[PDB]
RNA sequence: CUUGAGUCUCGUAGAGGGGGGUAGAAUUCCAGGUGUAGCGGUGAAAUGCGUAGAGAUCUGGAGGAAUACCGGUGGCGAAGGCGGCCCCCUGGACGAAGACUGACGCUCAGGUGCGAAAGCGUGGGGAGCAAACAGGAUUAGAUACCCUGGUAGUCCACGCCGUAAACGAUGUCGACUUGGAGGUUGUGCCCUUGAGGCGUGGCUUCCGGAGCUAACGCGUUAAGUCGACCGCCUGGGGAGUAC
C-alpha cells in the first residue's frame, strides 16, 4: 500500500535511533563511547543532518547528567 | 517577520479595498511595519551590526518602490507618505 | 592513550584499531604544538582526501581486465 | 635509599587489591602502586634506570619500572591489579606484561589521559 | 502557540521544595492561557555523574505550551531554583507532545529503582498527580 | 504586457549576528590524606625544581580563559570570518502552493555601517603559554635558533585609524552552453531493494565534452559565450617608503 516508507529492507542496513529527542538513555548511549563523545556520522553511516541535530539533543542530554561528559566518571 | 494580525490590519488600510499585498502603496506599509519594530530592538542591542545589514536591505527596497511610485500618480503619494506618518 | 574504550577480551597488548572512534585525533594528537584556529577544519578532517587513494587502486583494477594484465 | 636487608618474609597490611597509575612523558615514566582508597605503596621510574637522552622513553625502560614497584609491594601483600593510564608515550603495553609478570591479574586498563574541555595553550615549539 | 518541551530533575533531599514551585509555574503559564499536555515525572534515577554531591536525582517532564514571553521568565526561575540541580527545555522546531521514548523506563524508576521515601512523595505531588492553583 | 524583478502567508537546513542562563575536565591554587629520592629537558646536554622532604598520587573546595564533542566532500557569513548546551531579541538564504503587483530594472565614484590577527584607552578579568629580558646550550650568529626561568600580551565589555597573501587574489547582478554521479536537503512518485531510483528546485563536489590558458588548470558554482556599469595594473631595483 503507497506511502509506507520504511517498510523493509530499505533506507539503511543500520537502523537510525532518533534526531532531537534526547528524553532516553538506552537510545544516546548508541552514539557514545567510553571516553564519552558523539561519534562522527562516516563511522555510523548517518546523512550529516541528521548528526548536526543529535549532535545538540545529546549535548543538551548530556548537560542534564544522562550521560558522562569525560573518561574518568566511568 | 510581521504578526499576522498586523499584516491583515496594513492590508485593510493601505492600497485598494481588494485586500491585496502586492501593490506598490501596501508593500510599502508592509515594510514600514517592520523596519518600525526593528528600530525598536535597535535601541539597545548596539553591537548587533551583522543584523543591521538586514534593515539597510529593507529600507532600500522601500526607497525604489516610493522612486517609482513618484514616477506615478502624486494623488498615491501625497496622501500614503501622511497617511502612513511616514520619514522624519 | 591507550584509549578508554575496552579491548574486545582483555590482553597485554591493548587492540588499538578496536578501541579508537575519535579519540586522540585533533584533541591530543598536536601535543607540544602550535595551536591554530580554522586551519584544523581544511588541516586534520582528511577523510575524503585519504580515500582518494583506494577510489585510484579499484580504478585501475578495471583496466587491468580491458588491457589483459590481469 | 637502600639497604642491604636479608631475604623477605615480612607482612604489612594484607591489603590483597590495589590500583597502579602510569604518568608517561617523553622522557621517563613514572609508575606508582596505591591502595584502591588512593595512598602511595611504592613507585619505580625509567629514569634511575640512568639510559639518559631519548633511550629512557622505552617500552623495555617502561616495563622494569612497573617490576621494581610490583615487586616491592609483595610486603604490602597484593594480589590483584588495576591500572589507570596518563600520557600519550611509549610502554602502552610492555608497563602492562610486568604487572601481569609480578603475578598479578591486570583486566581493566583503563585509559584516563584527561582530555580538558579546550583547556591551557601548549609551547609552539618549531615553527612548522 | 509555539511549543517548549521543558524537562529537569531535582535533589532528592531538596524535592520537599517543589510542590510549591510547581503550582506557580503552572499558573504563570494557564494565567498566560497556555496548556500542560501531559507532566510526567518518571522518578528517581542515577546521574552519570554527581551534581552538587550525590549520584540521584528525580526527574519530571513537564511538556508545555506556552507564548514566548513566560517560557522566558521560566528557564530564569528553573535554572535558579535551588530544590533543581539542572535543567533543559527545547527547541519549537520538530517538538512532540505524544509518544514517550522512556515509557518502559519510566514505569521501571517508578516501581523498582525508585527512592522508596517520603522526600519522593512530594515530588510525586508535582508529578501526573499534579496539583495546581485556581486563575 | 510579462519575458525582468518585487511582496504576503506556509515550510526547511545551518557554528550568521547581538544580550541573558548553565555544567564539568587537565594545568593552576588552598586545605587535608598517602609516600621516598630523584624530576625536567635534549642529538647529547646544561640552566631549572629537590632531602629545609621534591617528583608522583588520592580526597574536597576554589577561580578564570576556554568548551574538548556536531568534525563530513556538511551548512552559514561579508573576504578574511562562524563549533559546548539552552533561552530572549533578530538577520540572510533554500523549498512549495494559493495569490498579487507589473520594468517598480543593472552598475555604483562619493558615501555611511562593519576587523582574521595582533595594536589599543578606561573598566572587568588573568589559568597556562610567550615577544623582550636573563642565563644555559650552539660556535653557527642575534639576548635570536634550541632549552629553561620570565613580563607586557593573549581574555571580555565599550571605543579609535579598518591592516594583509583582503581567497575560488575567479567584481556585481543577469542571459546563454551535451551531462552523469557523489555529499545531502525542500518536495512529486516507489517494496524509499544499499548515505538507493526517477520528476523538479537547493547549496556543495568528482569526472570529463564544446570553448578558454604560457602552464598547471577551469568547465554549467568557468578561468566558456556574452551584457552593462564599476574597481585596478602598465619593466626591474630603490617604495608600501617618500610627497
Amino acid at each position: 500500500a503507497r506511502y509506507f516508507r520504511r517498510r523493509k529492507f530499505c533506507r539503511f542496513t543500520a537502523e537510525g535511533v532518533q534526531e532531537i529527542d534526547y528524553k532516553d538513555i538506552a537510545t544516546l548511549k548508541n552514539y557514545i563511547t567510553e571516553s564519552g563523545k558523539i561519534v562522527p556520522s562516516r563511522i555510523t553511516g548517518t546523512r550529516a543532518k541528521y548528526q548536526r541535530q543529535l549532535a545538540r539533543a545529546i549535548k543538551r542530554a548530556r548537560y542534564l547528567s544522562l550521560l558522562p561528559y569525560t573518561d574518568r566518571h566511568q | 517577520s510581521l504578526s499576522t494580525e498586523a499584516t491583515a490590519k496594513i492590508v485593510s488600510e493601505f492600497g485598494r479595498d481588494a485586500n491585496d499585498t502586492g501593490s506598490t502603496e501596501v508593500q510599502v506599509a508592509l515594510l514600514t511595519a517592520q523596519i518600525n519594530h526593528l528600530q525598536g530592538h535597535f535601541a539597545e542591542h548596539k553591537k548587533d551590526h551583522h543584523s543591521r545589514r538586514g534593515l539597510l536591505r529593507m529600507v532600500s527596497q522601500r526607497r525604489k518602490l516610493l522612486d517609482y511610485l513618484k514616477r506615478k500618480d502624486v494623488a498615491r503619494y501625497t496622501r500614503l507618505i501622511e497617511r502612513l506618518g511616514l520619514r522624519r | 592513550p591507550v584509549i578508554k574504550v575496552r579491548e574486545n577480551e582483555p590482553f597485554d597488548v591493548a587492540l588499538r584499531r578496536f578501541k579508537r572512534s575519535c579519540e586522540k585525533a585533533g584533541v591530543l594528537a598536536e601535543v607540544r604544538r602550535r595551536e591554530f584556529y580554522e586551519k584544523p577544519t581544511t588541516e586534520r578532517k582528511r577523510a575524503k582526501a585519504s580515500a582518494v587513494k583506494r577510489h585510484a587502486k579499484k580504478l585501475a583494477r578495471e583496466n587491468a581486465r580491458r588491457t589483459r594484465l590481469y | 635509599a637502600k639497604a642491604p636487608i636479608r631475604a623477605r618474609k615480612r607482612v604489612r597490611k594484607q591489603v590483597s587489591d590495589g590500583v597502579a597509575h602510569i604518568h608517561a612523558s617523553f622522557n621517563n615514566t613514572i609508575v606508582t602502586i596505591t591502595d584502591r582508597q588512593g595512598n602511595a605503596l611504592g613507585w619505580a621510574t625509567a629514569g634511575g634506570s640512568g639510559f639518559r637522552g631519548s633511550r629512557k622513553s622505552t617500552p623495555f625502560a617502561a616495563q622494569v619500572a612497573a617490576e621494581r614497584c610490583a615487586d616491592a609491594v609483595k610486603e604490602y601483600g597484593i594480589k590483584n591489579l588495576e591500572v589507570m593510564v596518563k600520557g600519550p608515550g611509549p610502554g602502552r603495553e610492555s608497563t602492562i606484561r610486568a604487572l601481569n609478570a609480578a603475578g598479578f591479574r591486570i583486566t581493566n586498563i583503563t585509559d584516563v589521559t584527561p582530555i580538558p574541555h579546550n583547556g591551557c595553550r601548549p609551547p609552539k615549539k618549531r615553527r612548522v | 502557540m509555539r511549543h517548549y518541551e521543558i524537562v529537569f530533575m531535582v535533589h532528592p533531599d531538596q524535592s520537599e521544595q517543589v510542590p510549591g514551585m510547581i503550582e506557580r509555574y503552572t499558573a504563570a503559564i494557564t494565567g498566560a492561557e497556555g496548556k500542560i499536555h501531559r507532566l510526567e515525572d518518571w522518578g528517581r534515577r542515577q546521574l552519570a555523574y554527581p551534581i552538587n554531591k550525590l549520584h540521584k536525582a528525580h526527574y519530571v517532564l513537564m511538556n508545555v505550551e506556552a507564548p514566548q514571553e513566560v517560557i522566558d521568565e521560566l528557564e530564569t526561575t528553573f535554572r535558579f531554583n535551588d530544590a533543581v540541580i539542572r535543567s533543559m527545555v527545547m527547541r519549537t522546531k520538530h517538538a512532540v507532545t505524544e509518544a514517550s521514548p522512556m515509557v518502559k523506563a519510566k514505569d521501571e524508576r517508578r516501581e523498582r529503582r525508585d527512592d522508596f521515601a517520603n522526600e519522593t512523595a512530594d515530588d510525586a505531588e508535582a508529578g501526573d498527580s499534579e496539583e495546581e492553583e485556581e486563575e
